[PDB]
Order: structure tokens, then C-alpha cells, then sequence
């Protein structure tokens, strides 16, 4: 949880925007900005940002369509070229799309990513 | 026509470039990520569109800004009828010359009664007021 | 402009469009009409609005549902009019019972159950009682409608939900019919672009969904879910979307909502039947319509050799023709299988399904089991970080 | 072009939809000036906007 | 029946040219000019306009020829490239040519058109 990765990715506001009485707004630092920069993109849908009209993952335009191998291969293609446009700091390395064992309707996507320029593991969980 | 000259200036793309320059000078060390993802810029992009909304209402034409809502109006238009050029430029009859201008005006149809409102010249063809 | 001499004379009469005849999705509109002039038949087929207005009058609530059905892409429809009087501007409680007692009547149950072409029914006149009706009056109308879809095999019912949110949650809980899987409820009333753009006429939502059920049947078959498709002539749902977020329940009875996406149009959001999920298999609308599509197309194969000698030969001509059709449906992406013994199975033998007395009584017993698919309504992203496994080249 | 508004699309969002068929869309100010908008959000969802170039 | 569609297509004289004592000549406004501009074209035949020699639908040069699938496909081709030349404001979208069920000799053409630039339905009939 060091100061070095802040110099590669910068400090920004945390996506749960919780404000504190000391230190002001909680700042998402370097390795944790790039994870939260992916959490903002998957959580907004395109068109509801104000002037940046096409920003956000459109997974809404293909749901309520049946789970087959052709829908799964359309998610991995869509989720790959969208992180390329709106996330320059995180390179994707694998996408795993599969339907859950418990409930058959829901399917769970898992994005594995590395940060660009750096191969430094996170020590433990936090911020 | 104030809108066509200020149109490049009251704009989202040019107000946002104003707003990034305040951040890049004053908080470049503590706030170093100004990309399109973070909640800090999306609050600013909400505000800098609201200012572009707010500054657009100033560039409406002045006859449409100065008119009130149709529920509340003083009877005639933008400036009241006492403030027209007929009352703002004209002065009172003080000279013997504009005594003559006023007395020459008087007319039979200006009378409140009589002569079926159609007959009559002006009441005096000439007057002369003197000490 | 000589109209009797031979030449090119333009007319005002509108001739019909070339119909495509989608067989598995065709609605009835059972409602009050102003004219009621048709004296030959019970329920008649219309093709266009200009054919309907000449045939059923003008300026009523059931016309604006037909006018909105032909705008969203539907091309054929039936109209079974109610014989009673057209109601007032607002529905009185003495008159609103006269509609639901006419929905339980056999005068409208025989016209639906006798025609055998209709695959789904709907009332656009149920949203007429949304004002000044008084909660259980809605449930007395839904229990009449879901019972009406039991007269014959392939029938479905698209039905209106009340706009008030407390009234919607009560009518979901206090329904208590044993045929709940044949219905589907779409919540908000649409504000269409017909006069009285300033005050667009408030409209039932089910007339638009029956056209997009017919529209997704034309290209992607019955196995595709009719949600997430744009609606044509609507401005807005008259209720907000955030006010109806308690209508969807993943454990209880869930009601389909119509959402407004910015930049993406007004959309149907949800393909759920009225259902309380205690291990139920007919949870989604597309599962109930697929399994009733393979009954109504296996009866058309099994009707062809009724009155046949019932030996061991005419079972292998039935086990062969139905296996060849279910495989043809499976190879269209319809039945959830990696191999054909995982998708479906049929059995017909004299020691498998039937007894020795059932051959003597003269009956065949066919046992069709079939798997179906799931609609992908929830999507869960996980976002894990993976420089752990880069593994030093 | 004449456009029909639908339920809470903004003027910034609607002027991007003009760029499909207007060879570079009208700016969200110059779209509001041509229709004579009193406000940037001063349109009802039933109203028809006009986008000339 | 608004003032907006007048700004796209203009006001012109109605084709039944009926003159009134108030408002002068009855004016065909924006959405109704383009329908009546199609009614003028189908109703004149080429050569009887004064100086615009080739203006009007020549459906007269193929009639009294037998109804087959080759005459029907020649009407839909002729009625398509004629609306392109003499109607710039109305785009055709479908032509349906079929002979009537009542009288077998007459055949009825049906032109479906949208106006250019605008997708606005007409509310009810009128003017």
C-alpha cells in the first residue's frame, strides 16, 4: 500500500463518495483507483452521463436473451473492446463467463486484469 | 443578438477547460487523476453544464428577458406608457410660443359634450399671448 | 378527373397490407365497442385500423389499443366485442361488475374456445376501471381472466396491473388462483402520442407487448424472451420507474415493469409470469409459451393417425415423426442440450408407458420430456486482479 | 430534421442523435437557439424539436 | 396539426383549388402539402403540362395490357423512379399492386410513403 503506485495512476475520488471530517473526501490511490475505475464503468450504462454520451458498459442491450454459447461469446467480445476504450490503465488478461450453479438464470462474468507498466502484487485487501 | 458573439464562450467544452485549469494549478499533487471515471469530475461536469445552462439564459434577447410573466403585467409594455417619447421629450407650456402651440390645438371634438362629434375646426386659427 | 371512363383514378379506400400470417402469436381484443354491426360470426379478424373503424366504430378506448397494436408491428388480430353497453367516462362500481361478470360468461368463452387459432388473449378495457372504481375488484377480474385461458390448450393472457403501487402489491399477494402461470402483468400505463403531444392519451401497455411477442416470434422463434425491445408510439410511462421498484420480487410474485432508458427508448423489462417460486418450472413467460408450442405442434402430428390399428407399427411411426421434429427444434437452439439425449426423450412402448388394458381400451400414451433454457436476467461482474499467475513468462 | 423527444433525454443527449443524419450534429446550444428554447431543459417530452444546418 | 411541419415542407395551394371568402385560397400546410403533391403527380399525365413537358405519371402508356406478374413488376418499377424525380419530400417505402377481388379487370396500387427528415405521425384525419 505504497506511494510508488500513486505516481503511476494518480489519486482520485473513491466511487462510494463518502466524505469524512478529517482528510476531506476519501481518495482512491494508485492501485485502487484503477480497480474502482472499472467499478464505475460497469455500473453506468451508456447515455446517462451528461455530455459524454457514449460512456459505460452496455450490457443492458443484450439481456433477457437466452444463455447459449453465442451470447457468452458476445459478452467476452463486448467486455474486451470496452475496457480498451474507457480504461487505458488496466489491461484485461482473461474473461470467464459462466452461469452460476445455484440459480440458472443469472450468469456471472469475471474480469481478470493487470495494471499497465507494473507487475506488483497487492499485499492484502484494503481501501 | 448577444448570443452569436458569446456562443463559443458559454459552452460546456470551454467552461470545462476553465475548470480543469483551476484543479491543475492548485491541487495537482493531491488530485492527480482527472480522467472521465472519477466522481470528482462528474460532479464538476454536472456543475459546468449547469453554468452553461445558466449563462445561456442571459443571451436571450432583451425584449424577451424584460417582459414579465403574463399573469402579472403593468398594462402597456416594457417601459410604462408614461415613459414614452410623448411625455419624456415634451416639456410644459411656459413660453408664449408654446402657449400658442397649445392653444392652437384645441378642437370642437375634444369638447366633452355637444355638436355630435363630427362638426368643427380647431377652436382658434391664431392666438397671441403677451404680457 | 373522370371516374367512370378508363384511366388512372385515385381513391380514398385503403386496401390491405400483405399479411405474413405468424401462426403462433395472434391476440384477441375483448372489449366494449360503440358500433357492434357484425351479424354473421362471433369473433372476427381485423387487419388494419381503417378496416376496424369501418367495422367497429370510432372514438373508444378499445380503438386506441388496436391503433397502438398496429403501430408496434402486429399484422393480424381478432376482436370479440362485448354485447353490453359502452360505459361512462369513468367506471362506476355498479358497472365495473358488469364487465367482469361478462368475462366469466359462456358467451365470450365459447367464441374463444371454438375458434382454435388464437394463441393469447388480452383485455384492453381493464385499465378503464383504473379511476374511481372504489382493491379486490382487480383480483376478481384477473381470476376471471386466468380461468378463461383454461378452455383449450394454447392460450395465454396478457393483463393490466393497477397503477397505484399499494394496490399493485395487494393484488399480487391476494390473487390465489391455481392457474397463475398463464398470465403476465405489465405495470405502467403508457402515454402515447395521440391527442386528448400535450395531453397524450393514457393507454394500456398490453396492446404493445402483444405486438412485440408477435414480432419476436417472426425472427427468433417462441423460445426467445419478449423483453428488452423498444416500443414505438409512447412518450413515457405515466408512473415513474423508481416508484415501482418494489413490484419485482425474486422470491414472491414478480410483476413486469416497463422502463425508460435514456437514449435507448421505452422498453419492456422483465419476462415473468405471475408465480410464487416453490420449485416451479413455469417461471418465465418464454418457458410457458415454448412448452405450449410443443403441445400444440405435437397434437397436430398425433391427430394425423387417430383411428389407426394401434399395433406396434403405428407407434414407431409416431415415435419416429415426433423424435424427428423435436430434434429439428433442438437444432434451432431451443432445448438446452449438448447432445440429443440431454435435450429431450420420448417413450411409447407397450411395457413402458401403457398397460395391456390401455391397448384394449384403445389409447396410446406418449411421454415427452424436454429441457428448456434460462433467460439471463441477472449479470454479475467479479473484477479480480491477476498479476499473481503471470508466472515469470 | 424534426425530432420527437421521449421522457428525459437531455438536450446534450438529443443533439448527439442528430449526428446520425446531419453530417456532424448541431451543437446543443445552436439546437436550442433554432427552436427558440427558453431554457436548456425547457422542453416537454411531447414537444417536437427542429434541427436545421 | 402543428406549425412545425409547415417549416419543413412549406405552404402551397390545395389541389382542389376551392377559394373562400375568408383567408383567401385554402392553403395546404406542411404534412398535407406532401400528400397532395403526390395526388397532383398521379393525376396528370406527361405532356399536358404547358412548358414542363415531362411531368406526370405515365401509367397510361401501359394499360389495356393483361394482368400478369410482369405488368405488376413494371408498375412498381415505374411508380418508384417517378416519385424519386418529381417528389423530393416524400420517400416511398412500399408498393403493393394487386387486382381487386370484386372486379377482375381493375387493379389497385397502394403507395406507402414517409416524409423525409421527420418521423411524426398524423393524429387524426383532416385537411
Amino acid at each position: 500500500e505504497n506511494q510508488i503506485l500513486t505516481q503511476l495512476y494518480g489519486r482520485g475520488w473513491a466511487f462510494p463518495p463518502v466524505f469524512s471530517l478529517e482528510k476531506g473526501v476519501e481518495m482512491a490511490e494508485g492501485a485502487e483507483d484503477v480497480r474502482q475505475s472499472l467499478q464505475i464503468l460497469f455500473s453506468t450504462e451508456p447515455g446517462e452521463r451528461l455530455m459524454r454520451e457514449n460512456y459505460g458498459c452496455g450490457l443492458n442491450d443484450f439481456m433477457f436473451e437466452n444463455i447459449r454459447n453465442e451470447l457468452i461469446a458476445e459478452i467476452e467480445s463486448h467486455i474486451h473492446d470496452n475496457v480498451l476504450r474507457y480504461e487505458p490503465r488496466a489491461d484485461m488478461t482473461d474473461i470467464q463467463v459462466r452461469q452460476s450453479p445455484g440459480m440458472g438464470n443469472t450468469l456471472q462474468v469475471q474480469v481478470m486484469y493487470r495494471l499497465r507498466g507494473s507487475d506488483i502484487n497487492q499485499q492484502i485487501q484494503g481501501v | 443578438a448577444l448570443f452569436h458573439s458569446v456562443k463559443d464562450d458559454i459552452h460546456f467544452d470551454t467552461l470545462l477547460e476553465q475548470a480543469h485549469q483551476v484543479i491543475e494549478k492548485q491541487a495537482e499533487k493531491l488530485w492527480s487523476d482527472t480522467a472521465e471515471h472519477d466522481p470528482g469530475i462528474t460532479f464538476l461536469q454536472g456543475i459546468s453544464y449547469g453554468v452553461s445552462d445558466l449563462a445561456y439564459r442571459h443571451t436571450l434577447p432583451l425584449k424577451d428577458l424584460l417582459t414579465p410573466a403574463p399573469d402579472e403585467q403593468q398594462q402597456e409594455g416594457i417601459f410604462p406608457a408614461e415613459f414614452g417619447p410623448h411625455n419624456t421629450l415634451t416639456c410644459g407650456p411656459v413660453t408664449a410660443d408654446d402657449y400658442r402651440k397649445a392653444l392652437l390645438d384645441l378642437h370642437s371634438s375634444d369638447s366633452l359634450d355637444g355638436t355630435q362629434q363630427d362638426e368643427g375646426d380647431f377652436l382658434f386659427r391664431s392666438v397671441q399671448l403677451v404680457r | 378527373m373522370e371516374r367512370l371512363q378508363p384511366g388512372v383514378t385515385l381513391t380514398e379506400s385503403i386496401i390491405t397490407m400483405g399479411q405474413q400470417e405468424i401462426p403462433s402469436a395472434v391476440p384477441v381484443f375483448i372489449g366494449y365497442t360503440v358500433r357492434y354491426p357484425e351479424q354473421s360470426e362471433a369473433s372476427v379478424r381485423i387487419d388494419s385500423l381503417a378496416e376496424y373503424t369501418s367495422l367497429f366504430g370510432d372514438d373508444h378506448v378499445m380503438m386506441f389499443a388496436v391503433r397502438h397494436y398496429f403501430d408496434n408491428g402486429g399484422q393480424q388480430a381478432f376482436v370479440l366485442p362485448l354485447k353490453d353497453n359502452m360505459p361512462s367516462v369513468e367506471m362506476t362500481t355498479a358497472e365495473a361488475e358488469n364487465l367482469i361478470a361478462a368475462l366469466r360468461s359462456a358467451t365470450v368463452s365459447e367464441a374463444i374456445g371454438g375458434h382454435s387459432q388464437i394463441t393469447l388473449i388480452l383485455v384492453p378495457d381493464m385499465a378503464r376501471l383504473n379511476d374511481s372504481d372504489i382493491v379486490s375488484l382487480w383480483s376478481q377480474g384477473w381470476e376471471a381472466l386466468l380461468q378463461l385461458s383454461q378452455v383449450r390448450p394454447n392460450l395465454f393472457v396478457l393483463l393490466d396491473a393497477p397503477d397505484n403501487v399499494e394496490q399493485a402489491q395487494k393484488c399480487m399477494t391476494t390473487l390465489s388462483s391455481d392457474y397463475r402461470q398463464w398470465g403476465a402483468a405489465y405495470w405502467p400505463r403508457l402515454e402515447t402520442t395521440y391527442q386528448k403531444i400535450f395531453q397524450g392519451t393514457v393507454l394500456s401497455p398490453t396492446a404493445a407487448v402483444a405486438a412485440v411477442i408477435q414480432r419476436t416470434d417472426n425472427d427468433a422463434g417462441v423460445w426467445k424472451a419478449p423483453a428488452n425491445i423498444a416500443l414505438s408510439q409512447v412518450i413515457r410511462p405515466v408512473k415513474s420507474y423508481l416508484q415501482g421498484s418494489v413490484l419485482f420480487n425474486s422470491s414472491g410474485t414478480s410483476l413486469n415493469v416497463i422502463r425508460s432508458f435514456p437514449g435507448k427508448g421505452i422498453r419492456v423489462w422483465g419476462c415473468r409470469t405471475l408465480e410464487n417460486t416453490d420449485n416451479t418450472q413455469w417461471r418465465y413467460l418464454q418457458t410457458r409459451r415454448l412448452v405450449s408450442y410443443v403441445t400444440a405442434h405435437l397434437t397436430q402430428l398425433a391427430r394425423m393417425y387417430v383411428f389407426e390399428p394401434n399395433n406396434e407399427l403405428t407407434w414407431m411411426k409416431l415415435k419416429g415423426q415426433s423424435y424427428n421434429w423435436l430434434r429439428q427444434l433442438w437444432l434451432q437452439g431451443g432445448l438446452y442440450g449438448s447432445q440429443e439425449d440431454e435435450a429431450f426423450n420420448i417413450l411409447l412402448g407397450v411395457n413402458e408407458t401403457m398397460t395391456e388394458d390401455d391397448v384394449r381400451a384403445g389409447k396410446m400414451i406418449m411421454k415427452v420430456e424436454l429441457a428448456v433454457l434460462f433467460p439471463a436476467e441477472f449479470i454479475e461482474i467479479s473484477l479480480v486482479f491477476n498479476t499473481q499467475t503471470e508466472a515469470l513468462s | 430534421i424534426a425530432l420527437r423527444i421521449q421522457d428525459g433525454v437531455s438536450l446534450a443527449l438529443m443533439a448527439a442523435s442528430t449526428a446520425s443524419t446531419l453530417s456532424g450534429g448541431v451543437d446543443y446550444l445552436t439546437l436550442a437557439w433554432q427552436n427558440g428554447l427558453d431554457n436548456l431543459n425547457g422542453f416537454v417530452p411531447g414537444e417536437i424539436l427542429q434541427a436545421t444546418r
